[PDB]
């Protein structure tokens, strides 16, 4: 019964900060690579950030690098997306994802992958 | 397993089903493996590299269904989890994708042979079947690359060994395939291993005997044209297997 | 339906389950609907606009499960499929998202009232409950926005009507919501309609009498903060309903 | 039992052409919006093209517009991706998809969507 659940979204002013949370149940996210995606109105889904299984590295999309930070708290079984210096273009539904081929992990391995998705949280940045 | 057919554990009695326990939650399937001696299962390192903690894995032998019991199956804890120290996957290929699980039941016993539980022979050193021969693969992996669900019943199919020369063409895998790997595929690209099949066996007849020629490792997608399954070439790891099972 | 609870058809006896037949036998669920008179089901146009061919649709009343029979259910063909001529969805909103299905059984009969099959009253002209009022929604839609599977058992939940002023804020839907629509949501954003719930009812007490106040239409995601469900405002379509059911 | 199956991929020389097919079974793709996606090694999945349910509109990604053409043959219950003037950046696994919110159709409607995916077809564009 593995699942993810996002929270923390809402309306925020441009230039401000917001922290999103992604809480796991039925498994612990400590040994899986986890990521955040977003999808803005009329646009395709976009990878935002990911953290490796070990937590030793993180990656950021070009549009968010230098502003967003992904982290993991194994004590709370939760992953965070810290979003600083928000812009109107960050307005989107944000989704977290755990253990997908290619998401801060190999895309060729033939082990079983959890391939879990959360349900989305709305972030609206008003300029 | 893409294509092929449902099978019973009697036809693949070496096949081990490996699951992970999540403390405070679920049990999920991880990978296949192969029984090489009563106390030792062989699998793939990339199945475990992210969480190399023996206490949270469960191994079954004699098991032909993913989420129910099979009569005669045995359930084991992992007494020792051994990964290959030179495993890497910085590019597409997984190198040295081989692992050992020493198994021990609740009552302290190793595997007990039966019609559904049996060891598979290891190959002699550097001894592989010829390219263009047929081999069997088996597992609980996906039936289509993009499926979200997994088959409830064990599957097997037949694939053919492909030469390194063929597999190392730029439009296949180029230099990602090494001499410590073997390529196998369907001539029509209709059948293959897929996600959830790693660790399981590539079984070929050799010196009169069903032999663990390969371990399911990696590939680009599943059953894609000019993208074979890639398998750890077991005949190149005998000293590693021998020294770690002592 | 996100959140809420599993229910029986007895509690939503107006609820119609609408499926599409495809050549070579596969049937897929399309949308919900509501029985407004023995021969007429009301639904949403966007459920049918891409394939407005009455002969390939199937309507059930008295049905509480998606893929098995319920005792007392009736199965109907669609004798007449009527879509709203001014339906449009060039931007986020669906305008005039309302449709009529004249139903007829194999034996030539209209719906026969029972504990599981019953009409729902239409509202009087422009008569809506006050904002803040609790209303019920029901359907076989997704339980989470990103699920690939659908619930086997009918669900219902309670949502509250939201004022146009609230729903037309830029961070809600701006000018995409019109006076021909009604917004409804959970105050904590925990429960909502979702994909597979369109065409089903938004039912409110008005007053003493369960009334078809809305039809599930559209929304940004499902159960997202500041993104209510948007419902066709039935009290603004009485002349259309009356003239097309004559 | 709705499914899609891609075919027509393979190796082609740069500057050349290939036609991919997406064949439906269990349903007819004539009244559903259909699209093509691709995923190149180490990169994110990318929308390539789509056609509306009616066939009244088609859309193309900036990277392929003017080179690729999507079309639908109702007699063969198949959708095609004609790819001309192929370049090494077009090397990818290509996937077709039927009836997804946002894919040449509304992303807000709460009707049920098929959300079908095919299994991929490999396209490799080589020099020489
Ligand atoms: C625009 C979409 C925004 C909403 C995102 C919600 C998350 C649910 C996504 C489920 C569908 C989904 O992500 O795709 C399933 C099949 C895809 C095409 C293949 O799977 C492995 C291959 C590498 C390839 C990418
Ligand atoms: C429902 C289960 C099936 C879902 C199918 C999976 C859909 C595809 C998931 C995509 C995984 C994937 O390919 O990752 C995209 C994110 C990229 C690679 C990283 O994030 C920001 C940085 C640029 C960084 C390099
Ligand atoms: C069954 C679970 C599926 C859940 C839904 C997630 C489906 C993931 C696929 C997302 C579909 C989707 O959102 O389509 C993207 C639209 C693309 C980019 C089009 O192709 C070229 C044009 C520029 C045009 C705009």
């Amino acid at each position: 019964q593995v699942q993810l659940q996002e929270s923390g979204g809402g309306l925020v002013q441009a230039g401000g900060s917001l922290r999103l949370s992604c809480a796991a149940s039925g498994f612990t996210l400590d040994s899986y690579a986890i990521g955040w995606f977003r999808q803005a109105p009329g646009k395709e889904r976009e990878g935002v950030s990911c953290i490796s299984a070990s937590g030793g590295s993180t990656n950021y999309a070009d549009s968010v690098k230098g502003r967003f930070t992904i982290s993991r708290d194994n004590a709370k079984n939760t992953v965070y997306l810290q979003m600083n210096s928000l812009k109107s273009e960050d307005t989107a539904v944000y989704y977290c994802a755990a253990d997908h081929p290619g998401l801060c992990t190999s895309e060729s391995g033939r082990r079983r992958y959890l391939e879990v998705w959360g349900q989305g949280t709305q972030v609206t940045v008003s300029s | 397993i893409i294509g092929g057919e449902f099978t019973t554990i009697e036809n693949q009695p070496w096949f081990a089903a490996i699951y992970r326990r999540h403390r405070g939650g679920s049990v999920t399937y991880v990978c296949g493996g192969s029984l090489i001696s009563p106390c030792w299962v062989i699998s793939a390192t990339h199945c475990f590299i992210d969480y190399p903690k023996k206490e949270d894995y469960i191994v079954y032998l004699g098991r032909s269904r993913l989420n129910s019991n099979t009569q005669g199956e045995m359930k084991f804890e992992v007494e020792n989890l051994i990964l290959h120290k030179d495993y890497s996957a910085d590019t597409l290929a997984h190198h040295n994708d081989i692992a050992l699980l020493k198994i021990r039941s609740k009552e302290g016993r190793c595997a007990q042979p039966s019609r559904t539980i049996q060891t598979i022979a290891l190959p002699s050193m550097y001894n592989d079947p010829q390219f263009g021969t047929s081999c069997e693969i088996t597992g609980f992996g996906k039936e289509q690359s993009t499926d979200y669900l997994y088959p409830e019943q064990l599957k097997m199919t037949v694939v053919k060994l492909i030469s390194h020369r063929e597999c190392q063409q730029p439009h296949y895998y180029g230099s990602e395939v090494t001499t410590k790997m073997l390529c196998a595929a369907d001539p029509q690209w209709k059948t293959d291993s897929c996600q959830g099949d790693s660790g399981g066996p590539l079984v070929c007849s050799l010196q009169g005997r069903m032999t663990l020629t390969g371990i399911v490792s990696w590939g680009r997608g599943c059953a894609l044209k000019d993208k074979p399954g890639v398998y750890t070439r077991v005949s190149h790891f005998l000293p590693w297997i021998r020294s770690h099972t002592k």
